[PDB]
């Protein structure tokens, strides 16, 4: 089965094209920590840890493209599938682990044995360390189950709030000429204000997800990397 | 040419003990009350202290917990085993509780309530509500209030008793 | 379930459907095609890397010997649990 | 004998039901902004940095209360 | 054999379940005004800033009941 | 086969569970007047407004006690 | 079960009162009345949850 | 299950009254009083719970 | 379900119990007994918790 | 006599009590960041060095959720 | 379900007596006693709810 | 009259209930990493020490949830 489709995106491709066949520069970043990963100066790192910085980038474009203009009535999100989600996630995640698989330096993941010599060896530390092997899968499966679920229920509660809204708005409007005007003008007034509190929220929660969505891989990253001091 | 530290001519210095130790059970609370480095009471064994701090009203007892407290404007109570109430008022400081059983209270002033009078009191209230009125500026207008505040704590104390 | 229907792309313009068989057997052909000339001896990486790992999984799938029932991949219907044929 | 049933109203239970998870998480945000307040009281100076962590936390804490929330209407069209 | 039940009276009992979601968007937001107040009372010259964030974290906490709400009417009227 | 059951006494449970939100409701309105005595002690000065915020509080936290309670009443005439 | 809230929110009243009136002492009168005053809110609904029992006990 | 809301209450209650207490003791005497006040209401709330535990269990 | 909340409420005493006789141990004593004081008065309402259950169990 | 049943709406009523783990882990979040905002507020030389404890509370308290999250899934959808 | 409030109570204990013994660590043994006094009759609680889960359990 | 009855689909209950006893594990995390963060801004020189029994605790409520899980799991295929 070969299904032919195309992304929701050809205007805003249009739009790029147009306004950006000239440089421009660029000065706000929703995600700026891949930038700046070392605070402490002298600190230098051999391995290639802003690799990172051009996927970021590419990422939050897409995806900005596709969920701030969602919130556009009948915009659809073309990549709103939860299978898909986790193949970029796999991708992105597994990519970077393997970067840092084939180094061959095992010391490299001394640290996932947890604690000191202190405690016992076999019945808490080996659990502590199967612990946070699994840990690490399970925080690319939550990543990518947050950045789906959070789209979803946004998207439910907004089309749920506006079909509530156009009812009352197209049925209960003669109200105004009632003397039940009051009560429809408070409901109206509720409406008007739930309408515009979503949307901020909205818009919001897709810009911080993002940069969630981004920490999470530069956490993942930053867990492995080992800086040298200079001297 | 070394030269000695001013606290090497003070014979009296303060016993901590040791967390690793056993209790005592102590019925007298070691009190110093001192303003401007003069000691109006002296390692004086007391039933209990009670003592105004930022916080609120603190009575110390023998064997209270080790806490440093800073003091407000307002009455310090000292009762002894005897059945003895003396009461004093102070103007701020410090108050060091030692679980050894002492306790180092060092005001900046500290004046019987006896000394106190209501009739000056009140009326040096009234009078710097005037100038809280006439205050030209936020700062003289703060420094009014820290006035009224200690004035209208020494009124409320001595209506109290 | 109508709220629901709003999250499926809307510009699907078309599908197309082919069998495994034969787009399998059509790409067998090819690689027959393009592995099959002199120039290009059995024992070069290339010849390997187009036959052995297809006649390793082909083998192990003749092997396998599996008490359970595996249903047809591509059945008429496969929604069914209570009817694996 | 095999008998099989199929009871339609039983979603609208399960959807009550994780409703209740947003009791958690309405309560978890509450405590984030009475935690902020108690803080911008003790150090002023860092209120804008301090506001910027409790939004963090309110979305990490809101996001779970989603979760359950799509369960709920999963069950609820459905 | 193939039985259907449709049993009419359980969208009353989803929507009570939603209705205890309040539980602790009500909690959480006393616990937010709590808060509020020792805050101003140790830091008396912030009474606007806090209100003000008092109010924001009301809001969200209002938010997330008024989401449980929306299923517990819905349910009700399904 | 299609089987249609409508129980009467369901709309009651439906009812006891709306009332249990008023427990965080309730518990709500004491956590402010359990911090709103702290608060004046604290600062003996202001209060006035502490007690006008806590009322605040207490009438917000009451308005979500209300809006669950609509769905109680509801419930038991319907 | 809603009286279970509203008796643990009495219990939270009458604990900070104690700890208000052991720090400031001189204001118990006035810190007294607002205990009475939340005990009286939350009795409120108190009754609200009673009335919900009671009608659907004798319905 | 109601007067596990109040059980605990009660628990409250004193767990503050020790540290009032134990903060200036020498208002033990007025403070426990309150105490008693707070225990003399969450208590009636639990008579409540328990008059609808006795109709319901003999009706 | 009731004794858990009559559990945490006793608890919830001895642990206020334990920082009030560190902060004034000189007064263990008192704070002793008042601490039993809550504990009869929680113990109290878990009889009624449990007499139901025998009255229920047992019918 | 043996009579199999089988009740076929069951899934919805275990999936909603999975979600309500929920509840926990979100207050569980709240809590931890409560307690950065008002310890930031006291070290805030170290702030940073707390914020990445936090989010290490929030990485082994969000994974609890999922394993909920997980079986709400499993029964869901089976 | 009634344990659910025993362990927490005792975790409660615990979790005060740790902080009272770090306020005054020369008073361990009195809290230590006072602690196993409060276990014990928490403990007394469950061990009536399980009482009662055996004779269900086993009726 | 002896009547024998079978219920498929009562394993799922069993199932989310036992998940529900997720919200004390993740709660109790929560918890502890709340006053770690309090911990190490008070005394900064022990933030290892502190790490160590953090995680020691964590890990103990960990195996309450494996626990838990194990019986989630055996319900839900048993
Ligand atoms: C049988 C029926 C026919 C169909 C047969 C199909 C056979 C299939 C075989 C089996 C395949 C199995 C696997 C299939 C998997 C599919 C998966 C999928 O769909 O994923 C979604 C996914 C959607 O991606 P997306 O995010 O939407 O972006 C992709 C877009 O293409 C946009 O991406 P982009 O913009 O980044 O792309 C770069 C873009 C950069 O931007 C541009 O260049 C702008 C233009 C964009 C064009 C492309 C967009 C097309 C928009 C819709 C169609 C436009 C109108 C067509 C009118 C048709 C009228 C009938 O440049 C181009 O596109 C380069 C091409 C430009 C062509 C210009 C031609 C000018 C001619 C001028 C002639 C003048 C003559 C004068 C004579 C004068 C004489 C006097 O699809 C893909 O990624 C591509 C899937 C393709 C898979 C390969 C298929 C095989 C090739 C088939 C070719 C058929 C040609 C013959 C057709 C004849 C008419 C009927
Ligand atoms: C960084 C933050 C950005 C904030 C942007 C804030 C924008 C504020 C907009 C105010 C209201 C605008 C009303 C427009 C009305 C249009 C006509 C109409 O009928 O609309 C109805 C529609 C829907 O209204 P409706 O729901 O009432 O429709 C009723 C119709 N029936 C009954 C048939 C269902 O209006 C909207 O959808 C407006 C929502 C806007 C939300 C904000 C979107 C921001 C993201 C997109 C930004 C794009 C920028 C691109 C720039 C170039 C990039 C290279």
């Amino acid at each position: 089965m070969f299904l032919f489709f195309f992304c929701d995106l050809f205007w805003l491709r249009l739009l790029l094209c147009m306004y950006y066949c000239v440089w421009s520069r660029l000065c706000f970043i929703v995600y700026f920590n891949c930038l700046m990963l070392i605070f402490d100066f002298l600190l230098f790192c051999l391995f290639d840890l802003y690799l990172f910085v051009g996927l970021c980038l590419f990422l939050l474009l897409w995806f900005m493209l596709f969920n701030l203009y969602s919130l556009i009535l009948y915009y659809c999100i073309t990549y709103l599938n939860l299978y898909l989600l986790f193949c970029i996630v796999f991708l992105l995640y597994i990519a970077f682990l393997f970067l840092f698989c084939f180094l061959c330096d095992f010391f490299l993941f001394n640290n996932l044995l947890v604690g000191d010599s202190f405690m016992d060896v076999f019945f808490i530390r080996f659990l502590l360390c199967f612990l946070e092997c699994f840990s690490l899968l399970c925080r690319c499966l939550s990543t990518f189950l947050r950045l789906f679920c959070n789209l979803l229920s946004s998207h439910f509660l907004l089309l749920m709030f506006f079909d509530f809204f156009y009812f009352i708005f197209v049925f209960f409007f003669y109200g105004v000429f009632c003397y039940w005007f009051i009560l429809f003008i408070f409901v109206f007034c509720f409406c008007l204000l739930f309408y515009v509190f979503l949307y901020l929220l909205d818009l919001f929660a897709a810009i911080l997800q993002l940069f969630i969505f981004c920490n999470m891989i530069l956490q993942l990253i930053m867990d492995f990397l080992l800086f040298l001091l200079f001297v | 040419h070394d030269l000695p530290e001013g606290f090497e001519f003070m014979e009296h210095k303060v016993v901590n003990k040791d967390i690793h130790a056993p209790h005592e059970n102590l019925e007298t609370l070691r009190l110093t009350l001192t303003r401007q480095d003069e000691f109006l009471l002296r390692e004086e064994p007391v039933k209990c202290v009670t003592v105004t701090g930022t916080n609120g009203e603190y009575g110390i007892y023998p064997g209270h917990a080790y806490k440093i407290v800073q003091l407000n404007p307002s009455p310090l109570t000292v009762e002894y085993t005897d059945g003895t109430t003396k009461k004093y008022f102070v103007s701020g400081g410090f108050a060091h509780i030692n679980n050894e059983g002492s306790c180092d209270v060092n005001t900046v002033e500290c004046t019987l309530l006896d000394d106190l009078d209501l009739a000056i009191a009140e009326k040096e209230l009234a009078a710097q509500q005037a100038a809280l009125g006439s205050a030209k500026d936020d700062k003289a207008k703060s420094v009014v209030e820290i006035r009224i505040s200690v004035i209208e704590a020494v009124i409320a104390a001595l209506k109290h008793h | 379930s109508n709220p629901a229907d709003h999250f499926r792309p809307n510009l699907k313009a078309l599908t197309l459907y082919a069998e495994r068989q034969h787009y399998v057997d059509r790409w067998l052909h090819v690689k027959e095609r393009w592995l099959a000339p002199w120039y290009l001896p059995w024992w070069s990486p290339l010849f390997q890397l187009g036959t052995w790992y297809s006649q390793r999984s082909r083998n192990l799938f003749l092997v396998e010997n599996h008490l359970s029932y595996r249903p047809y991949k591509f059945r008429r219907n496969d929604e069914d649990r209570n009817n694996p044929y | 004998s095999t008998v099989a049933i199929s009871v339609q109203g039983l979603h609208y239970v399960g959807t009550g039901l994780a409703a209740i998870a947003l009791a958690g998480v309405g309560l978890g945000i509450g405590t984030i902004f009475g935690n902020l307040l108690v803080a911008c009281a003790r150090q002023p100076n860092l209120t804008k940095m301090l506001f910027n962590y409790a939004i963090l936390g309110f979305a990490l804490t809101e996001a779970i209360g989603l979760f359950a929330l799509m369960l709920a209407f999963l069950m609820l069209f459905s």
